[PDB]
């Protein structure tokens, strides 16, 4: 907040609080990058896309990992709808009512 | 039945699987003979796949559209090390006995370690990783197998792929054959405890005995107007591997100097390792004709132009345009001005119902060259009709019914996506309503500039036309401009007055301004 | 970044329209036992899976073509990516 | 930041959770107020409400 | 219809309107049958043929140069500047 | 053997059939999608007799149709191995004798009608036994035996019959056999 | 058009009530020739009525505890003790109440 | 055993106790007693 | 106060109110199935625009749509909201 405010930039405090919460979730301070929050993600394809390296896929093949398509990036990569916004809504209809 | 993908299971490709899925066997190292037909059994065998528009595949009765590529296999007489699994083979070697194949830990503690790992593998993956690391650390530094007590020798790895024992002679190099034979002894339980899936990733499968041959669909030949075909680098490497496979096999059955055998075994392995990955640290790059380093399997996947960031995370799209922007104070904040040329090229596909049939008929009567018109008509069974090749467009209009699809020009009131790069926040791309105007520029209201950080110094912006009903409905409901006046960064309006607006407001609202009926009518006539 | 903007707005069908329908939409056939990509023979009117002959059933899946290219490039290396299928609608 | 935060969602509970189920915040922010609907970071400006009601005689 | 503008020697004539894709010089190459290596007007660039030049190189090969001109009238979207940075 | 199974599934109601009773459209779609269609684990379907569908249908992405849960009763028939079933002769040639078994036609070869030597495709197209004095022709009523059967949708009437077992054969052949047995 | 097609019941049907069901199917469904042809196949071989097949199938639950064999005993009517063992393809030996099975045949059929 | 192994085992035991309590196979008092026993035995 | 008072206020507020994502989803689904041959549930004789999305918007504004939103809460509880005349 101080770094942003001393430059005259107006950012709401809720975003900063969410970032602070995300970087201290595991009981230790973690970076948002490769060795932290991003690297703890449970998707092989998302990690291989963020880190354009191929060693992640080789490690997954060696250890026989399983990728389950729960995030948004992997579903976009393969081409299936995400579960944010309009993807959280589920509909039911009665066709007979004319 | 139509399904969806709900998971992907990774593993190491078994040689039995490599042979079973293969359609042929690559033995010949000659790609093309005098006339030009591909040799059966070479890298360009037509059995692998079809890349020609008029050719038909032998394996499947399908053309380029319906034919997926088919795999071949190269038989290796001497095993080689997969360079991508060296850090795993090293760990398997350092933490296992070379006589019975055990983790080199007392079975009393081994059983409870296995029980704990089986209990915690799924609920606390990090704890399981730490437990595996601890087991490996305490098993590497044993020096005597508890089941044998045979004075285990330490193993050192020399980059890139050289394994060196330290016996009483202090120097002896391990061939891939002995490495694979040692890795075959490990039981499934010991592999599972070390953190690997035994039924899908078996450690000796990392030592290659059979090499898959990529399909020609992923290995196309570039057609250059210079008249000479250029092949991709994958074939340029596979020919080298098959050459060395033939070059080394004849030596075994004809003589045995045992010094030229190992000087060729260290060249085939280099070729395979460089085919899997170029730019290996401490290894020379491979050129083909002009000293340009080759592009290999791992080079097609990394970088900003590679597979992932070039084709999977982002891609080029259809129905998009780019043009310079110019101001327009006569548009609404929801509107964007579009040239007549762009409106007649980009189209929106509208399905014919009983409520919009007359409007669509009038669109069809106008051709592709008069706005508002149409470019194509799609029949209910699914055949397209180019309206510029239609003898009479008045009779085709009368024959359309509900269920037809007409790709019509953009008209006033259509929803498009208008974007300026770099896209720093989400209101860098908003939904706008089309208005077609004379000119060759994208016209934008002056109050809409702050969200885009746009200017009229020669700037350019992008346009996108959604094509489906659901996409258009979402864009109209969630992305429209006036719904996004207040920015999410802070509770304030990002759309508002500029330079002439402020001074005009000051001059009008000052208390000395007096107006007559005619001046009031002139001022209010623009509203 | 444009994809991030679209995700931030929460438009799943707009994301699909931009990134799949208008770039590289494709259909592939997967064996339900091994998860490998088969083909339609178009002459004997049957589904054929490379390790499987006609002993299994293949299902069509709509996917990005670049993803199929990635799968084949992964099988070019010694990696076995098996696709696990599911139903669009359940009971 | 985008790759770190892309999987967070607001639930019908009012909770911030990941798409894998992990709870990040028990309630979004502290009052579950969107910054886009805020009165410049304020859920309600009470002085503005007073001015709305009795501003014509003050 | 893309070769309608060439003369009997395979090159277009001056004062002829051309559109994008029209062939200006006709050329066939030895096989590496003969292949077509003609040069066409670039996509979406109309104009008028301005000059045709035929000469020889040092080796003795024929060299042909064709100039195409396009009229530009100021329109909405064009850039102008002063000597003071505006 | 003729069976009657009850099934539960999902039926898709296209938007062009909205505004009318869900049961009628559901049974119509089921008939258009399951009539004369072989099922790997249940057998060849002979039609739908009644279906009950829920009035609530869920909507998915990219489709305008609604999907309803439906319960219906089928009339599947599958010939079970080792069963005694009556039949009628449909056609006889050098291939053998083709016995009609409901929708499909069973098959028996000349080597397994009677434990003797017989001549097929004789005069008037009648199979006559030299030492049995047996005549078989059209309109017969035979009581066949099932020995082996498999379904792959390539060719439905791939059923093998058996006649060597005593107390089986024509209705007249078995009647005289029973009378002379005692 | 997405379907699941899971099965819950596995009831067996003899020839007589199969005629009843296909008749109840042909009259309103108006199916193709294959369904209609199967009805012709049942116009001759069928020996009993729907009530007769029901009575014979329901009274043999105590004698034999298998529904499949009861559906073929309700369609053939062996009415003789010398060929029942030919119909039987079940390894365990039935008790010597087979003479009662024949008795139930004529009182119903 | 080792400190890391003791930590892993105590984490596993806490997980099992919580799972059993959440399935209504234990009461609150029994869960309290087992938690105290594990904490004291692994201190 | 189940977990907190703010959560109770949140769930009470969204009890009988539609979010913008639900409105967008309903309108898109209705337009998609209305372009496929469905019969409009309103007059559609004097409407300003005759495209499917406008008709879907007007059908949602005056409750005639027999559509139900199923909200699944993270603890498993299910809430049903009907847009047919509320
Ligand atoms: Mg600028
Ligand atoms: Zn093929
Ligand atoms: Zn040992
Ligand atoms: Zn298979």
């Amino acid at each position: 907040k101080k770094v942003l405010e001393e430059q005259g930039l107006d950012v709401d405090m809720r975003h900063i609080v969410l970032v602070s919460d995300i970087m201290t979730r595991t009981g230790d301070i973690r970076q948002i990058g490769r060795h932290g929050v991003t690297g703890e993600k449970s998707s092989v394809l998302a990690r291989a896309a963020f880190e354009v390296t191929v060693k992640h896929l080789l490690d997954a093949a060696a250890r026989g990992e399983r990728e389950e398509f729960k995030g948004v990036i992997e579903n976009i990569i393969i081409g299936q709808p995400i579960r944010l916004g309009t993807g959280i809504v589920e509909l039911t209809m009665k066709p007979n009512m004319r | 039945s139509e399904k969806i993908i709900r998971g992907v299971k990774f593993g190491v490709l078994s040689p039995n699987e490599i042979r079973q899925m293969s359609v042929t066997a690559i033995i010949t190292s000659e790609v093309y003979d005098e006339d030009g037909t591909p040799i059966e059994g070479g890298v360009m065998d037509p059995k692998l796949g079809v890349i020609e528009p008029g050719q038909k595949c032998p394996v499947c009765g399908n053309t380029l559209a319906g034919c997926p590529g088919h795999f071949g296999h190269i038989e290796l007489i001497k095993p080689v090390i997969h360079i991508g699994y060296v850090k795993h083979i090293y760990d398997f070697l350092r933490s296992t006995c070379w006589r019975c194949g055990r983790i080199k830990i007392k079975e009393q503690d081994l059983e409870r370690y296995k029980r704990i790992y089986n209990a915690i593998k799924l609920r606390w993956p990090s704890a399981a990783r730490r437990l595996v690391e601890y087991i490996k650390k305490i098993s590497i530094k044993n020096l005597e197998c508890p089941h044998c007590g045979e004075k285990q020798f330490k193993i050192k790895l020399e980059k890139p792929y050289n394994f060196n024992e330290e016996r009483n002679g202090s120097i002896v190099k391990l061939s891939p054959s002995e490495i694979r034979d040692r890795l075959e002894r490990i039981p499934d339980s010991d592999v599972e405890l070390l953190g690997y899936d035994p039924k899908s990733s078996r450690p000796e499968w990392m030592i290659l005995t059979v090499l898959p041959v990529p399909p020609i669909t992923i290995r196309p030949s570039i057609t250059i107007e210079s008249g000479i075909r250029a092949e991709d680098d994958l074939t340029h490497k596979l020919v080298d591997i098959i050459r060395l496979n033939e070059r080394l096999k004849e030596s075994i059955e004809a003589g045995a100097p045992q010094l030229i055998i190992e000087d060729l075994w260290d060249l085939l392995q280099y070729h395979v390792a460089t085919y899997f990955d170029n730019e290996i640290p401490g290894l020379p790059p491979a050129k083909h004709r002009s000293g340009r380093p080759l592009r290999t399997l791992a080079q097609r996947l990394k970088g900003k132009e590679g597979r992932f960031r070039g084709n999977l995370s982002g891609k080029r799209v259809d129905f998009s345009a780019r043009t310079v922007i110019s101001p327009d104070p006569n548009l609404s904040i929801d509107e964007v001005g579009i040239p007549y040329t762009i409106a007649r090229m980009l189209t929106v596909p509208e399905r014919v119902t009983n409520i919009n049939i007359e409007r669509i008929r009038q669109y069809i009567i106008n051709g592709p060259d008069k706005w508002p018109g149409a470019n194509y008509v799609i029949k209910p069974d699914g055949r397209r009709i180019d309206l510029r090749y239609v003898k009479d467009r008045k009779e085709l209009a009368s024959s359309i019914t509900a269920g037809y699809v007409v790709e019509r020009h953009l008209v006033d009131g259509d929803v498009v996506l208008f974007n300026r790069q770099p896209s720093l926040h989400r209101i860098s791309m908003m939904a706008h309503k089309v208005r077609v105007l004379p000119g060759r520029t994208f016209r934008l209201n002056l109050l809409d500039c702050p969200p885009y950080n746009a200017d009229f110094d020669g700037d350019e912006m992008n346009l996108h036309v959604p094509q489906s009903e659901e996409a258009i409905a979402e864009a109209r409901e969630l992305m429209l401009v006036h719904k996004n006046i207040i920015t999410p960064r802070y509770g304030g309006p990002i759309i508002g007055g500029g330079q002439d607006y402020i001074s005009g407001a000051y001059l009008l609202s000052v208390k000395t301004t007096l107006l007559t009926v005619e001046e009031v009518a002139t001022i209010l006539g623009v509203t | 970044m444009e994809r991030d903007c679209l995700i931030g707005f929460g438009t799943a069908m707009l994301i699909k329209d931009r990134l799949l329908d208008n770039s590289d939409k494709a259909v592939v056939y997967i064996c339900d036992q091994c998860g490998y990509v088969g083909w339609y023979d178009r002459s004997k009117n049957r589904y054929v899976c490379p390790v499987h002959g006609d002993k299994s059933v293949l299902h069509p899946v709509t996917v990005s073509y670049a993803f199929k290219l990635l799968i084949q490039e992964l099988m070019s290396m010694v990696i076995s990516p098996r696709l696990i299928l599911g139903e669009k609608v359940n009971l | 930041l985008i790759n770190a935060l892309s999987d967070l969602r607001i639930e019908y509970d009012g909770t911030v959770r990941s798409l894998y189920g992990d709870i990040v915040q028990v309630v979004y922010g502290d009052d579950a107020v969107h910054p886009m609907y805020s009165a410049h970071s304020k859920s309600v400006n009470v002085n503005r409400v007073i001015e709305r009601v009795i501003g014509w005689k003050r | 219809d893309y070769y309608r503008l060439l003369e009997d020697n395979g090159v277009v004539s001056p004062e002829v309107e051309v559109k994008g894709g029209d062939v200006l010089i006709g050329k066939v190459s030895p096989p590496r049958a003969k292949r077509d290596t003609s040069i066409v007007t670039r996509h979406g660039e109309n104009g008028i043929v301005d000059l045709v030049l035929i000469t020889e190189t040092l080796e003795g090969n024929k060299l042909v140069k064709v100039r195409v001109r396009d009229l530009r009238i100021p329109e909405i979207g064009d850039k102008f500047a002063t000597r003071h940075g505006q | 053997m003729f069976k009657l199974v009850r099934a539960k599934g999902i039926v898709r109601i296209p938007p062009e059939y909205f505004g009318q009773s869900v049961d009628e459209i559901a049974i119509k779609i089921l008939r258009q999608e399951y009539q004369e269609k072989l099922i790997k684990d249940i057998g060849v379907v002979l039609g739908i007799v009644n279906a009950k569908a829920s009035e609530e249908g869920f909507i998915i992405f990219g489709d305008g149709a609604t999907y309803h849960e439906v319960e219906f009763d089928m009339l599947v028939y599958t010939p079970i191995i080792h069963e005694v079933i009556e039949g009628e002769v449909s056609q006889v040639d050098n291939y053998g004798v083709y016995v009609n078994m409901g929708p499909v036609d069973g098959l028996v070869h000349i080597s397994q009608i009677t434990d003797d030597n017989l001549k097929f495709d004789s005069n008037r197209g009648i199979l006559i036994g030299e030492k049995s004095k047996k005549s078989i022709q059209k309109g017969d009523r035979v009581r066949a035996m099932i020995i082996s059967a498999s379904m792959s949708s390539g060719r439905l009437p791939r059923i093998a019959l058996t006649m060597k077992q005593p107390y089986l054969g024509k209705i007249e052949w078995i009647n005289q056999e029973i009378a002379k047995a005692s | 058009m997405s379907y699941s097609l899971k099965t819950i019941e596995e009831h067996f049907v003899p020839y007589s009530i199969a005629k009843k069901y296909i008749k109840e199917l042909i009259d309103t469904g108006s199916s193709s020739n294959l369904i209609q042809k199967t009805f012709d196949y049942l116009n001759s071989i069928s020996r009993c009525d729907e009530d007769s097949a029901s009575k014979i199938m329901k009274e043999l639950e105590e004698i034999v505890k298998r529904e499949d064999v009861r559906a073929v005993l309700a369609s053939i009517c062996p009415t003789t003790v010398e060929e029942v063992r030919s119909v039987l393809v079940i390894d365990p030996s039935t008790i010597y109440s087979t003479e009662q099975i024949q008795k139930i045949i004529e009182i119903i059929k | 055993s080792t400190v890391t192994i003791s930590d892993i085992e105590m984490l596993l035991k806490d997980t099992e106790i919580w799972d059993k309590l959440l399935r209504n196979e234990l009461s609150i008092e029994e869960a309290k007693k087992m938690f105290d026993d594990v904490a004291r035995s692994y201190s | 106060m189940t977990i907190d008072k703010i959560n109770e206020i949140f769930k009470e507020n969204w009890k009988n109110k539609l979010t913008k994502y639900e409105i967008a989803r309903i309108i898109s689904a209705r337009a998609l199935q209305l372009s496929m041959g469905a019969l409009p549930l309103i007059d559609t004789s004097n409407l300003k625009s005759d495209d499917v999305i406008s008709i879907a918007e007007e059908e949602l504004k005056r409750g005639v749509l027999p559509i139900t939103i199923r909200r699944i809460y993270p603890n498993g509880q299910v809430e049903l909201i009907s847009v047919r005349k509320i």
